[PDB]
C-alpha cells in the first residue's frame, strides 16, 4: 500500500550537479525520515545519508560529506538528493527507502531507483590487433587465436571468423567498459594446432554506428 | 569503519539449508539487518534487528548475531531464493552496508572454469602499449574471481574485470584486462592469471617470448 | 512530534490511608528535645491519599493502559513512591500548562536534576523519551517529547539529583521516596526522603520526617501540576506512535496539605521522632492542651463552643419623599444660560440611582466622587444649577475650563465635588 515513486534516468557531464526525487504516497510523510542508498553496476551498496521529514535534521557519510543536500518537501511530500561536482565512478543507481525519524535504521520499501549515468565520449572507431597462437595457448591437439577490438563508444560492434565460416570453438566475449568511457572486447577461437598457419583465420570488424569494416589475419607468433 | 567481510558467493543444492556469514569486527554492539535483492529489482528487507523477522517473509528466514559474526539461515531452499543477500550494522552515529553474496540453488554439476591467457601481440608492441588478456569461460557456479601476477608478485594496478555474463548453455564466462607498458612487458620475465572459484583455483602463465 | 498515548481505562484510582506521614522541619532552628507546636500546611493524620495507577501492564499479548492525569495543586501536595525503577522522572507545575503563562518544570536524569522556570509549549501527553546503545548504556534522553518549543526563558538551576535508585537493597527491600512541594510568597520550597521499607501493600506505619531540600525563588502562579514519566525506544518499529515506546510500571500516591496544627517531639539530636496532629479528634486536643503525650485522669478544659450566625437581617424604616426631581429634570421650560437657575435641594431622602442608570443622560460626569456611591452618603446641602447651551458647550462645564462660558456665564471652583448631568434637548427648545 506505501509508496516510493522515483524519477529520471538523467545523463550528465563530468563537473555537473544532479537532482534526484522521490515522491511519497500511502502513509503519513511528515512522521518518517528517507535515507538515500547508493549502487555502482556490479557493486555493492553504499549508505549516502539520511533526513528526518519533521525539520530538516540531516546525517551524512563521510564519504559524501560536503557535497550532498538533502532536502523535503511535506507540502507535496516528496525527498530530494543533490550532488554536485559529478564525476565517473559516480555512475550508479540511486535508492529512497523509508527510515523511522530517529535511530537510523529501517530500509523498508525501497522505491525503484534511478540510474544516473555520466560520461562524454560520443563516437569513437575500434582499433584492432590479432592475439597470435602460441604454445602457451597451445595443449596436445587444439591451439586458440583471436582478435582484440578495443576503445570504441558505439556499443554495438561484431567481429565474425572468416566472412562467416568457423563457427567452432568462435566465441566473442563480452565487451569491457573501461574508466577511459571506451568499449572493449575479445573474440577467440580454438582450432587443431596441426593447423596453426595451416588454413585461413580472417576476423572481419565491423562497426555499424560508424562505418569501420577492416579483415585482419593472425598467425603463430614469429 | 568496522567494514563488514562477506563472502561472495554460497552454492547450494534445492532442498539444504544455506548459512551467510556476514562477520565484522565489533558486530555485538550492533544491530544487523539482512537484505534480499534479486537481479533487477530493488531490495528487499528480510531481518531487521537481530532475528526479528516481518510479516510477509516465508518461515524459512532466520538470523542470528552472537560475537564477532551474523548469520542468516535459510532452511529448505527453494530456486525462488535466488537473491543477493546483503547485511547491514547501524550505531548511533554511522550505517555499514557489507559486500554481496550470491546463493545459487545449484541446477547442475559444478563445472570447471577453462582458462585461457594470451600476451599482448606483436603490433600492439609496436604499438607503444601492452595488455595481457584473461579469458574465463563455462564454470556453471558464477562466483569466480581473479588475481594478477609479475614475476613473482601479485599486481593490483592496470586491470579491468567483466562481472560474469550467461551464455546459451546457461553457464557462465568472464574476461580481464592487463594494461602495461611494454617495457614493463619486457621487465618481468613472466606473468600469470589466476581464478578462484570454489575455493578450488586454477592459473595459467605466459613469459615474453 | 508528541505521541497519542492516553488509552481510557474504566477502573477508578483506589484510596488508601495515610497513617502518619508527610511531617517536616518547618524552619531552620536547632532544637533538642523541645516539645513544639506549629501552625502550618502539614498532611492531615489519617487522611484520604490516592493512590494513584500510571502505566500498567496486562499480559494478553502485553497491553499498557497508560492514564497520567493532571492534578489541581490546592495549596501544596505530599507525593509518594515506590518504585523500583527509575521511571518517574521530574514534574511540571504551572496555571495553563501552555503558551502566554510561564511554567515550571523539573527533571532528574542519572547524574543531574535541572530546573527551568520558562514559558514551555506542553503537549497532551509528555514523557521524557530515553534511547539506548544494545549494551543497555544510555545514548539520549530527548526532552522534546515533554514540549513543543520553549521560549522567553527565566530561571534555570542545576544541581545534584533529588531521587536515586539504589537497586539491590539488602536482598528484599522497598524504597519509599517521599516529597513535599509547596509554593508560598513567591518562592517554592521542595522537602524529601527515602526510607527502607519491606513488602507492605500500603504506606508504612512508622515515622521519618521530611528534610527541605531546595527554596527556589522563582514568584510563579501554580494551580495545576502533572508528573513525567520516561519511556524506551522499542526499535522494533519504525514509527513514533504509542507502539514505539515500551514501559513498565508506575504507580504513586498524591494526598493535598491542609494549614493544621502539629505538636512536634524533638530529640536530643535534633530530629522529629513523633507528633501528633492536634483538631481531629478530642484527647489529641487534649495533648494539646497540655503540651505533653500522657495525659493523667481527670478532667480538662479544651476549648469552646461558639453557634454561628448565617445571613445578616438589616432592618429600617419605610420612605416617604424620596425626593421629586421630577420638577428640575422634568421641566417645561429652562433658564437662560447667563442667569442659570438655583434650586437648594434640602432635607430628603434622594435616589441618586434613578438618574445614575436612566440611559437618557448623555453626559453624566462625577467628579468629587464616583457615581455608585451616592447613595451611600450624606450631605448638608445640595445645590442644583440649570440652564441650557449649545451642544458643544458641555465640556466648559467643567472645573478648571475657560471659554465663552466659562469665563463670564457660569464658573465651576476648582474643588468641585458635585456631578454634571446634561441630555440633548432639541425638540423642545428648537424651533422653526
Ligand atoms: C544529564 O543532565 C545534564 C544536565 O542537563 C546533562 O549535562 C549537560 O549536557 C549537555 C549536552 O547534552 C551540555 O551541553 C551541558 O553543558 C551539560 N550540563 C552539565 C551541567 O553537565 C547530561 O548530559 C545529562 N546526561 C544524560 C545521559 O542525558
Ligand atoms: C517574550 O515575551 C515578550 C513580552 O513579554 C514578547 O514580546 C512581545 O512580542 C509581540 C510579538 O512578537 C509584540 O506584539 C509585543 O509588543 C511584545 N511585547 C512587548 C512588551 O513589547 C516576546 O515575543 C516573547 N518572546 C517570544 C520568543 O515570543
Ligand atoms: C493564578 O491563575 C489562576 C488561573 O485560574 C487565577 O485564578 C482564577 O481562575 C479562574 C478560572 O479561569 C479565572 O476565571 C479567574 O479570573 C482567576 N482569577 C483572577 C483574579 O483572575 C488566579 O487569580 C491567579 N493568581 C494570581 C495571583 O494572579
Ligand atoms: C420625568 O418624568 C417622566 C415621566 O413621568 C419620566 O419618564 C419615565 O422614564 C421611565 C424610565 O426611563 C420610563 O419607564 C417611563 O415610561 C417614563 N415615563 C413615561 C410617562 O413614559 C422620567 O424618568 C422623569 N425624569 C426623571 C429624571 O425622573
Ligand atoms: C492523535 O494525534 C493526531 C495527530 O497525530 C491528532 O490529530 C489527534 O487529535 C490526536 N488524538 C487526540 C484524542 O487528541
Ligand atoms: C476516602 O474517600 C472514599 C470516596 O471518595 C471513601 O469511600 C472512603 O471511605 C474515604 N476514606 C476514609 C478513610 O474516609
Ligand atoms: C538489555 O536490556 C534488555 C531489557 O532489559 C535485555 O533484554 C537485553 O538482554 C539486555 N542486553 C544486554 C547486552 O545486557
Ligand atoms: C543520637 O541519639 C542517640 C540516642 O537517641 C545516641 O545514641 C547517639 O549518640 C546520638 N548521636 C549521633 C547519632 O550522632
Amino acid at each position: 500500500q506505501v509508496q516510493l515513486q522515483q524519477s529520471g534516468a538523467e545523463v550528465k557531464k563530468p563537473g555537473a550537479s544532479v537532482k534526484v526525487s522521490c515522491k511519497a504516497s500511502g502513509y503519513t510523510f511528515s512522521r518518517y525520515g528517507i535515507s538515500w542508498v547508493r549502487q555502482a553496476p556490479g557493486q555493492g551498496l553504499e549508505w549516502m545519508g539520511w533526513i528526518s521529514a519533521y525539520k530538516g535534521n540531516t546525517n551524512y557519510a563521510q564519504k559524501f560529506q560536503g557535497r550532498v543536500t538533502m532536502t523535503t518537501d511535506t507540502s507535496t511530500s516528496t525527498a530530494y538528493m543533490e550532488l554536485r561536482s559529478l564525476r565517473s565512478d559516480d555512475t550508479a543507481v540511486y535508492y529512497c527507502a523509508r527510515s523511522p525519524p530517529d535511530f537510523l535504521g529501517w530500509f523498508d520499501p525501497w522505491g525503484q531507483g534511478t540510474l544516473v549515468t555520466v560520461s562524454s565520449a560520443s563516437t569513437k572507431g575500434p582499433s584492432v590487433f590479432p592475439l597470435a597462437p602460441s604454445s602457451k595457448s597451445t595443449s596436445g591437439g587444439t591451439a586458440a587465436l583471436g582478435c582484440l577490438v578495443k576503445d570504441y563508444f558505439p556499443e554495438p560492434v561484431t567481429v565474425s571468423w572468416n566472412s562467416g565460416a568457423l563457427t567452432s570453438g568462435v566465441h566473442t566475449f563480452p565487451a569491457v567498459l573501461q574508466s577511459s568511457g571506451l568499449y572493449s572486447l575479445s573474440s577467440v577461437v580454438t582450432v587443431p594446432s596441426s593447423s596453426l598457419g595451416t588454413q585461413t583465420y580472417i576476423c572481419n570488424v565491423n562497426h555499424k554506428p560508424s562505418n569501420t569494416k577492416v579483415d585482419k589475419k593472425v598467425e603463430p607468433k614469429s | 569503519l568496522p567494514v563488514l567481510t562477506q563472502p561472495p558467493s554460497v552454492s547450494v543444492s534445492p532442498g539444504q539449508t544455506a548459512s551467510i556469514t556476514c562477520s565484522g569486527d565489533k558486530l555485538g554492539d550492533k544491530f544487523t539487518c539482512w537484505y534480499q535483492q534479486k537481479p533487477g529489482q530493488s531490495p528487499v528487507q528480510v531481518i531487521y534487528q537481530d532475528t526479528h523477522r516481518p510479516s510477509g517473509i516465508p518461515e524459512r528466514f532466520s538470523g542470528s548475531n552472537s560475537g564477532n559474526t551474523a548469520t542468516l539461515t535459510i532452511s529448505g531452499t527453494q530456486a525462488v531464493d535466488e537473491a543477493d543477500y546483503y547485511c547491514q550494522a547501524w550505531d548511533s552515529s554511522t550505517v555499514i552496508f557489507g559486500g554481496g553474496t550470491k546463493l545459487t540453488v545449484l541446477g547442475q554439476p559444478k563445472a570447471a572454469p577453462s582458462v585461457t591467457l594470451f600476451p599482448p601481440s606483436s603490433e600492439e608492441l609496436q604499438a607503444n602499449k601492452a595488455t595481457l588478456v584473461c579469458l574465463i569461460s563455462d564454470f556453471y557456479p558464477g562466483a569466480v574471481t581473479v588475481a594478477w601476477k609479475a614475476d613473482s608478485s601479485p599486481v593490483k594496478a592496470g586491470v579491468e574485470t567483466t562481472t560474469p555474463s550467461k551464455q546459451s548453455n546457461n553457464k557462465y564466462a568472464a574476461s580481464s584486462y592487463l594494461s602495461l607498458t611494454p617495457e614493463q612487458w619486457k621487465s618481468h620475465r613472466s606473468y600469470s592469471c589466476q581464478v578462484t572459484h570454489e575455493g578450488s583455483t586454477v592459473e595459467k602463465t605466459v613469459a615474453p617470448t | 512530534q508528541c505521541v497519542n498515548l492516553t488509552t481510557r481505562t474504566q477502573l477508578p484510582p483506589a484510596y488508601t490511608n495515610s497513617f502518619t506521614r508527610g511531617v517536616y522541619y518547618p524552619d531552620k532552628v536547632f532544637r533538642s528535645s523541645v516539645l513544639h507546636s506549629t501552625q502550618d500546611l502539614f498532611l492531615p493524620f489519617f487522611s484520604n491519599v490516592t493512590w494513584f495507577h500510571a502505566i500498567h501492564v496486562s499480559g494478553t499479548n502485553g497491553t499498557k493502559r497508560f492514564d497520567n492525569p493532571v492534578l489541581p495543586f490546592n495549596d501544596g501536595v505530599y507525593f509518594a513512591s515506590t518504585e523500583k525503577s527509575n521511571i518517574i522522572r521530574g514534574w511540571i507545575f504551572g496555571t495553563t500548562l501552555d503558551s502566554k503563562t510561564q511554567s515550571l518544570l523539573i527533571v532528574n536524569n542519572a547524574t543531574n536534576v535541572v530546573i527551568k522556570v520558562c514559558e514551555f509549549q506542553f503537549c497532551n501527553d509528555p514523557f521524557l523519551g530515553v534511547y539506548y546503545h544494545k549494551n543497555n548504556k544510555s545514548w539520549m534522553e530527548s526532552e522534546f517529547r515533554v514540549y513543543s518549543s520553549a521560549n522567553n526563558c527565566t530561571f534555570e538551576y542545576v544541581s545534584q539529583p533529588f531521587l536515586m535508585d539504589l537497586e539491590g537493597k539488602q536482598g528484599n527491600f522497598k524504597n519509599l521516596r517521599e516529597f513535599v512541594f509547596k509554593n508560598i510568597d513567591g518562592y517554592f520550597k521542595i522537602y524529601s526522603k527515602h526510607t527502607p521499607i519491606n513488602l507492605v501493600r500500603d504506606l508504612p506505619q512508622g515515622f521519618s520526617a521530611l528534610e527541605p531540600l531546595v527554596d527556589l525563588p522563582i514568584g510563579i502562579n501554580i494551580t495545576r501540576f502533572q508528573t513525567l514519566l520516561a519511556l524506551h525506544r522499542s526499535y522494533l518499529t519504525p514509527g513514533d506512535s504509542s507502539s514505539g515506546w515500551t514501559a513498565g510500571a508506575a504507580a504513586y500516591y498524591v494526598g493535598y496539605l491542609q494549614p493544621r496544627t502539629f505538636l512536634l517531639k524533638y530529640n536530643e539530636n535534633g530530629t522529629i521522632t513523633d507528633a501528633v496532629d492536634c483538631a481531629l479528634d478530642p484527647l489529641s486536643e487534649t495533648k494539646c492542651t497540655l503540651k505533653s503525650f500522657t495525659v493523667e485522669k481527670g478532667i480538662y478544659q479544651t476549648s469552646n463552643f461558639r453557634v454561628q450566625p448565617t445571613e445578616s437581617i438589616v432592618r429600617f424604616p419605610n420612605i416617604t419623599n424620596l425626593c421629586p426631581f421630577g420638577e428640575v429634570f422634568n421641566a417645561t421650560r429652562f433658564a437662560s444660560v447667563y442667569a442659570w437657575n438655583r434650586k437648594r435641594i434640602s432635607n430628603c431622602v434622594a435616589d441618586y440611582s434613578v438618574l445614575y442608570n436612566s440611559a437618557s443622560f448623555s453626559t453624566f460626569k462625577c467628579y468629587g466622587v464616583s457615581p455608585t456611591k451616592l447613595n451611600d452618603l450624606c450631605f448638608t446641602n445640595v445645590y442644583a444649577d440649570s440652564f441650557v447651551i449649545r451642544g458643544d458647550e458641555v465640556r466648559q462645564i467643567a472645573p478648571g475650563q475657560t471659554g465663552k462660558i466659562a469665563d463670564y456665564n457660569y464658573k465651576l471652583p476648582d474643588d468641585f465635588t458635585g456631578c454634571v448631568i446634561a441630555w440633548n434637548s432639541n425638540n423642545l427648545d428648537s424651533k422653526v
